[PDB]
């Protein structure tokens, strides 16, 4: 089977093409449809694969360098191995004297077609923290704050370094480890500065610091600073906002860790409670009698504030790449707090960002502790300084990237001249990653090919590491093997990785003609793969690999990844932010939600996102990744509002209700982002938000009629 | 002599009550003591003039080219036996003031008409009186309450000022004392730093408060500072004190509200607790350069936060040379003597310590700074913000820890003790025939008019000049009227009223009839120390001499009595005058390059500037008194002797202070008695002199010597360096500078024959 084919493939080396069978020539690759492409996960969890603790074997041949992998002939008596990629003929390190063809080295085995090497780099770094925090708010979302720091502070390795930023109307650079006092410099939150600027008005050297200090050493300082941290003191006047100077805070952030420990692995938390009002980096003027930007306010030319906003954060967020560091934004507001213009830096460094009403709820402390995971070792899950490079063979070319990374201009003989999003590379710096980090690699066409992952990071141990994953398929000739190439298609797959580019394109210079391009690819591919006779529309059949194809593009079109008019511009940049991040599995459930129903008549199963599958005798659970809703049936809204389950009779009904509930916490645990939780029924003024889940081509139409319109168009 | 003159009118006028009752009269000179009854005018221990008999037509005064000016010290400390100041209240109304020349209401304006309307002296214009003031007459022009209110029976006196005389309207604040440190590596190794920190928690339970309440409320802020500014949060609730470091020089702010500036005796647990961690606080520390300027900036701006005025205690070791605005490079350069440039190396030497200058006045920020160079320190720049503030600037050359301590703390627990005012404006309003044209003292000014003063206390005066407009009148002749607009230590706007009169004359012997020498001194010392930062100084020099001369060619060629072409005749009033001519053109201030340092010469011309006329006298013509002759067990004072080293003998011992050094010479043969009685040491190759601390060993002399010592002490605001010195090829070499009678310019018979070969050349 090939779904079997789909899903080994993907555990094991954490990759998902959208074809696992390649044309040869380069014409019938572009009319094809859909790119070459995959998901790819660097770090998939494997508990079962085991580091080497070795260094990895790499070809004699400059320009190609590929590490030692299955795919290469190896003549055990020569001890001699043929890079499969460039052919070159490479010899053995004398540590490799006693290979045989029963007893060789793991990498050249097929199962550990991905594997772990333990490098012999050289400096163990510590792990670096370092808090920015906002007190432009109430003490009650403040002193939860103050609690939620303490804990991440009782978590974290005693090795680590951790430092202190506290911002109001003016920004703060805590010294640690002040005795029988307490000093803090303090900056302008109305002047930018550079990293050679802080680093001498701060008073440091070149290249632990009084800023920067152990966690071992300092936790009882800090602990007692972090319960003694009140709010902005400067007093807001009516009509206005609080004078929050978030922009001016993170720059000096990312300039402090340019200066002490740059090229090393490094968090940047910056916790804000609402929009920036003073510059640079402004989101909104400071009177209240000026709105937060709208969708609408940023389309009418009327935000005065964003394009200069988005600019700053732009340029901060390159510098913290460069250096090697992560941002992270915890957001936490009423109302918008210029995720908009902020999205550049947890996109570029692969942190993370987590919006929410305030601090005090159990959503954020919830979902703050989950970013210190630890592994069963004792470990966090988290990831630094990472370098991704690809290798293919000489009949493909890398046309570029999209997700969190940054290029690094490696021009090479795997760089394509069509280059597509972050391109012009074969090398990418993510500089904070996860096992859930997910990007999507395309490619291009000019015996099976060849393509190899490496990815260098250092493990929150300290240990740096280097991640190989290589895989193979099998070429083709499409003028022989439609059906062999057909038989490949990974629908599942091809939808991400289409709606991966679609939304590339709306962050781009494009307007709504994103909807118009993404319907003339969908017509496209259904005129090469279905089966029908010209002009009869119920001719046209589906093959069962590409069914669901047509409905992914559907609840794509409209998701309101692409339709943000109904979403606030920070909420819109929050689930973009999340999509180009997850997995296959995840980013289905975004597109196409999960919906469940619970009845009396059978076990919960799932059923489909129309109107047909909301009935007054049936709870439903619906599924976005971004909120669970539990939608209770007029009839059951009856029983429940009587107070039948109180009632010993009705065992079974008491029963009925606590089944999606036991599987609503479920969720509220494992997933990293803890979505938004919903008890609403029928008639609800939170039913709102399921029946909105359930020339250009088609405006807002149903299932049906838009695969109606699909039809007659792809038969002409 | 000089001395023959102080004795002279100290024993017709000392110990007798001058009352000021008389319209032009001449007060008494400022070296004799006497009791002052307030009778009509103003005491001259409040203002005294250079002559108390104004000329006539603007012609006569260009013929004498006697200088008309008058030295007011608005604040002086009135004795203990002389009655005080008394405070008038005129309502919601406030002080009643003429409609024409804005005068407040004085002795000097006539009722007529029954009471119902009065005549101004100034102008003569009429006012009709307020109602609520009107109604008292008596019957030769007298209001019937004339004696029972004083603003119509005495010179000197206060009013209430109402809400339209503050600043927007409103009532202000009290002010704040911040105190700000210097604690580069300077200060931490001669230990001046723990010093400052240790003696201030005794001295802050002294700052002044008012009898009608029971704590100051003047508040307290903390600073210090090294090229980088450390402010300091001691809120009341604090049990550990906040610091917060600024590095944004250049675009200095406040980083902090309510954690600064709090009354003393809420945190004071906070405060204390403070003063003992900043000494071990910058322990090691290395760094040299400093800043200077946006320390003012910075004091300048937590002022204007609390919206307040206030006093700047500035503590400073050596040249500010970290790169900042107000960055003070090595700028001393041979050029002084015909440089026709040499005003330059009196100037600051950026444009900004002006500019800053202007914003702390502007806001009521004073600052007085105590600077303790070691090396070249530029006191032309440093000085112009504490002297253009009305502050004061506290210098010690080559401060040592085990000699000058004593000096710097008893300067210190004076300038917090000043009685001071806030936010001060001076204007001097004249009658028709004259007006205010210039003005000399610590002081800065926009308008050619008023006189703004950030802080004034009881030691600074300020001197102005008069010159002719139109024509004065005999029969009303001259009067002035002096008003200081301020706000007080408890935070309360309120005028200073000094009204004097004074009578003209068409004669030009009743000009020279009422001069005094020691105010006349004052002006032109002053006069030529403005003048060094435009003119050369031979320039100046030259304008000093021929118009001394010509004023005693003018006596002699106009109206005196026909005397021989060999004789110089000089009158009662003028004896002197070419003394101490001759002996201001001998301070350093007017003279050259050899031994003599550029910031002492920019030190004594910023101290002369603010000088009362008693202290002027008294920098000029020091004061010397013989020890040895002097018998125990006998009245205090010894008679002073006149300043020449003609009267000493090798054998003597004498005492010489000028106000702000003191001097105690031993002559070689100097006898060993006495040495013993005071130095503790048998002989006189036994005593050292670079111990020159206070010597408390002894019983007759040791007492006796100190007692005078203290005396003289007792009048002087500044505390004077004791200096010890003996006679053969030791240091006396400065103490020869300050005998001032030595040629060391020209001798006093020289300058004689000089005014009489132009008293000729005025052929008449
Ligand atoms: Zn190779
Ligand atoms: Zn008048």
């Amino acid at each position: 089977t090939y779904l079997e084919f789909i899903q080994q493939n993907e555990e094991r080396d954490g990759v998902r093409f959208s074809w696992n069978v390649w044309p040869s020539s380069r014409l019938e690759a572009t009319r094809m449809v859909v790119p070459v492409a995959a998901l790819f996960t660097p770090l998939k969890e494997r508990p079962d694969l085991p580091p080497i603790q070795y260094e990895p074997v790499l070809c004699s041949r400059t320009t190609c360098r590929a590490v030692l992998n299955p795919l290469c002939q190896v003549d055990y008596r020569a001890k001699l191995w043929a890079c499969n990629f460039c052919y070159q003929r490479n010899q053995f390190p004398p540590s490799y004297a006693g290979i045989s063809e029963l007893n060789q080295p793991a990498e050249l085995l097929p199962q550990f077609s991905s594997i772990e090497y333990v490098v012999l780099r050289g400096p163990q770094m510590p792990l670096i923290f370092l808090y920015v925090v906002d007190t432009c708010m109430e003490d009650e979302d403040l002193q939860a704050l103050k609690e939620s720091m303490q804990m991440s502070l009782s978590l974290l390795p005693p090795t680590a370094l951790v430092g202190l930023i506290t911002f109001g109307r003016m920004v703060q650079v805590h010294e640690l480890g002040c005795e029988g006092i307490s000093k803090s410099y303090v900056f302008r939150g109305t002047k930018d500065l550079s990293a050679k600027q802080l680093q001498e008005m701060l008073g440091l050297s070149k290249v632990s610091n009084r800023f920067l200090q152990p966690v071992q050493k300092i936790d009882m300082n800090l602990t007692d600073l972090l319960g003694e941290l009140q709010r902005d003191p400067w007093p807001v006047p009516q009509g206005k906002r609080p004078l929050r100077s978030s922009g001016v805070a993170l720059s000096i952030a990312v300039g402090l860790l340019e200066c002490t420990f740059p090229n090393t692995g490094a968090r940047i938390m910056m916790f804000i409670g609402g929009p920036a009002t003073q510059g640079p980096g402004m989101v909104v003027g400071d009177e209240l009698k000026t709105p937060i930007r709208s969708w609408h306010d940023i389309d009418k030319d009327n935000a005065k504030y964003v394009k200069k906003g988005t600019k700053h954060f732009e340029a901060l967020a390159n510098r913290a790449a460069t250096t090697g560091h992560v941002i992270d934004i915890y957001a936490c507001a009423l109302d918008q707090t210029g995720l908009l213009e902020m999205k550049c830096c947890p996109n570029l460094t692969g942190g993370y960002m987590v919006m929410g009403d305030s601090f005090n709820t159990s959503l954020f402390k919830q979902t703050f502790q989950r970013v210190f995971t630890k592994d069963m070792h004792g470990q966090f899950k988290m990831g630094f300084g990472g370098t991704l490079e690809i290798k293919t063979s000489r009949e493909i070319k890398i046309s570029g990237a999209i997700g969190p990374c940054v290029s690094l201009n490696s021009k090479g003989p795997c760089v394509s001249e069509n280059e597509i999003g972050t391109g012009g590379t074969c090398q990418w710096k993510i500089c904070g990653l996860s096992p859930t980090t997910t990007l999507a690699i395309y490619f291009e066409v000019v015996g099976r090919g060849a393509i190899q992952f490496v990815t260098q990071y250092q493990h929150s141990s300290g240990q740096r590491r280097i991640r190989v994953t290589t895989i193979a398929r099998n070429w083709a000739d499409a003028q022989t093997q439609i059906q062999n190439i057909a038989a490949s298609f990974d629908q599942e797959a091809a939808a991400i990785l289409m709606a991966r580019l679609a939304i590339y394109r709306a962050e781009t210079e494009e307007g709504p003609d994103v909807l118009r391009w993404l319907d003339r690819q969908l017509i496209r591919l259904c005129q090469k793969f279905g089966e029908y006779h010209k002009d009869d529309p119920s001719s046209f059949r589906f093959s069962e690999t590409f069914s669901l194809y047509p409905q992914f593009m559907f609840h794509l079109r409209r998701s309101s990844f692409l339709q943000v008019f109904n979403n606030s511009p920070d909420e819109s940049s929050y689930y973009r932010h999340h999509f180009m991040r997850q997995d296959l599995t995840q980013s289905l459930i975004m597109i196409q939600p999960i919906l469940y129903a619970y009845s009396f008549s059978g076990p919960p199963e799932p059923v489909l996102l129309d109107s047909s599958s909301i009935l007054a005798d049936r709870i439903l659970l619906m599924d976005t990744f971004f909120q669970i809703l539990i939608y209770h049936g007029e009839t059951i809204a009856q029983w429940r509002k009587s107070g039948y389950q109180d009632m010993p009779e009705y065992e079974n009904f008491r029963h009925l209700l606590q089944a999606p509930v036991d599987d609503a916490q479920e969720i509220l645990h494992s997933r990293f982002p803890m979505p938004r939780y919903i008890d609403t029924e029928h008639g609800g003024s939170q039913a709102r938000f399921l029946l909105s889940k359930v020339p250009i081509l088609t405006d807002d139409v149903s299932l049906q009629v838009f695969m109606d319109h699909l039809k007659k168009l792809a038969v002409s | 002599s000089p001395i023959q003159v102080i004795e002279n009118d100290r024993a017709s006028r000392g110990g007798q009550v001058y009352a000021t009752n008389t319209r032009g009269q001449i007060p008494p000179l400022v070296t004799t003591d006497c009791m002052i009854q307030d009778q009509g005018n103003a005491s001259p221990r409040f203002i005294r003039c250079t002559t108390y008999c104004f000329p006539c037509t603007s012609d006569m005064a260009k013929q004498a080219q006697i200088p008309l000016a008058a030295v007011i010290k608005p604040f002086a400390t009135i004795p203990s036996n002389e009655s005080p100041l008394y405070l008038v209240n005129h309502g919601e109304s406030g002080p009643v003031r003429c409609n024409r020349c804005k005068a407040y209401m004085c002795p000097f304006m006539q009722f007529i008409e029954g009471g119902r309307r009065y005549q101004c002296g100034f102008c003569n214009c009429v006012n009709d009186v307020p109602p609520f003031y009107f109604q008292h007459l008596d019957h030769i022009g007298r209001r019937l309450d004339h004696y029972e209110k004083p603003e119509l029976s005495l010179g000197s006196y206060e009013y209430v000022a109402t809400l339209d005389y503050c600043r927007k309207s409103k009532p202000p604040n009290p002010p704040a004392f911040i105190f700000m440190i210097d604690v580069s590596y300077s200060n931490i190794k001669n230990g001046l730093v723990k010093l400052i920190c240790e003696e201030l928690k005794t001295m802050l339970e002294k700052i002044p408060k008012e009898e009608q309440e029971e704590t100051s409320a003047i508040r307290v802020g903390f600073i210090t500072y090294n090229k980088v500014l450390h402010f300091f949060n001691v809120k009341s609730n604090l049990a550990q004190p906040q610091m917060m470091v600024v590095t944004d020089v250049g675009e200095v702010f406040v980083p902090l509200l309510d954690g600064f500036l709090v009354n003393y005796q809420e945190s004071q647990s906070v405060i204390h607790n403070l003063l003992d961690q900043i000494p071990d606080m910058f322990a090691d520390s290395n760094e040299n350069e400093t800043v200077f300027a946006p320390v003012i900036q910075a004091g300048m701006e937590a002022l204007k936060a609390a919206d307040c005025p206030g006093k700047l205690f500035i503590f400073h070791s050596s040249l500010p040379t970290a790169e900042a605005p107000g960055k003070l490079k090595n700028r001393d350069d041979k050029k002084l003597v015909n440089t026709d440039k040499e005003k330059i190396l009196f100037q600051p030497q950026t444009n900004v310590y002006d500019s800053l200058a202007k914003d702390c006045v502007a806001h009521g920020c004073s600052v007085t700074l105590f600077l303790f160079p070691s090396q070249y320190v530029d006191v032309a720049s440093l000085g112009l913000v504490p002297q253009l503030t009305g502050g004061t600037l506290y210098k010690y050359n080559n401060f040592q820890m085990h000699l000058d301590r004593q000096q710097f703390l008893n300067d210190l627990r004076n300038d917090i003790e000043k009685k001071i005012g806030f936010d001060a404006i001076m204007r001097v309003r004249t009658s028709t025939g004259f007006r205010a044209t210039d003005f000399f003292g610590g002081i800065l000014m926009n308008n050619t008019t008023d006189v703004e003063m950030a802080a004034i206390d009881c030691d600074k005066a300020v001197t102005v000049e008069f010159k002719h407009d139109d024509k004065l009148s005999e029969d009303s002749g001259a009067l002035i009227q002096c008003a200081v607009l301020y706000t007080t230590i408890s935070g309360q706007r309120r005028l200073r009223i000094h009204n004097l009169g004074l009578n003209c004359s068409s004669q030009l012997a009743d000009l020279y009839k009422s001069c005094e020498t020691d105010a006349l001194i004052n002006f032109f010392a002053k006069s030529a120390f403005k003048a060094v930062l435009h003119q050369p100084l031979k320039v100046i020099r030259e304008i000093l001499v021929n118009q001394t001369a010509h004023m005693l060619a003018c006596y002699r060629k106009n109206c005196a009595s026909p005397s021989a072409a060999s004789q110089l005749i000089l009158p009662d009033s003028m004896k002197v005058l070419p003394v101490y001519m001759n002996c201001l053109l001998k301070n350093c201030v007017l003279l050259s390059r050899p031994e003599i340092s550029t910031d002492e010469r920019a030190y004594q011309r910023q101290l002369v500037m603010t000088m009362g006329v008693a202290d002027s006298q008294l920098f000029f013509y020091p004061q010397l008194l013989p020890i040895h002759t002097l018998d125990v067990k006998s009245t205090m004072l010894p008679a002073a002797v006149r300043c020449s080293e003609s009267r000493l003998s090798e054998e003597g011992i004498f005492l010489l202070a000028n106000g702000l050094h003191m001097f105690l010479w031993l002559g070689v043969s100097s006898p060993p008695e006495l040495i013993q009685g005071i130095f503790n040491v048998p002989s006189f190759a036994h005593i050292n002199t670079d111990m020159t601390l206070l010597p408390e060993v002894g019983n007759p002399y040791s007492q006796q010597l100190r007692m005078i010592m203290g005396i003289i002490q007792q009048k002087r605001p500044y505390s004077m360096k004791l200096t010890i010195v003996k006679q053969r090829e030791q240091p006396e070499m400065v103490f020869r500078q300050f005998l001032v009678e030595d040629k060391g310019g020209s001798s006093y018979v020289d300058f004689l024959c000089c005014v009489h070969k132009e008293i000729c050349q005025l052929l008449n």
